[PDB]
């Protein structure tokens, strides 16, 4: 009952600094790939006091 | 007629359960209007 495959470049992994030479080793081996932007977090704005104001929704039922 | 002999925190002793509660009651028409934050609650 193992897991039995018949493809080769099923472990494949390769870590590249930038995208571009991501991108330059993949045509240089002939690959047809795709490639997908990187998702960074937005910055958000934190404020301790807004847990305790005096006329807004931001108010904590508890602490 | 000067006395330094006696105690005359004697009103204790006749304090009830609902003494606090009664005295608030009766302080509740001297107060002045409370501020209003503008709603209900702030889950509201």
């Amino acid at each position: 009952g193992w897991a039995s495959t018949a493809d080769p470049l099923s472990n494949l992994v390769l870590t590249f600094s930038t995208k571009e030479d991501a991108i330059a080793f993949a045509e240089k081996n002939g690959w047809s790939y795709d490639v997908e932007e990187r998702k960074v977090p937005k910055p958000k704005s934190k404020s301790y006091g807004a847990n305790f104001s005096w006329n807004k929704r931001t108010r904590v039922s508890t602490k | 007629p000067f006395d330094n002999t006696t105690y005359k925190n004697l009103q204790h002793h006749d304090y009830s359960t609902y003494t606090f509660l009664d005295l608030n009651l009766d302080l509740s028409k001297f107060r002045m209007p409370q501020p209003s934050s503008g709603r209900e609650s702030p889950r509201h």
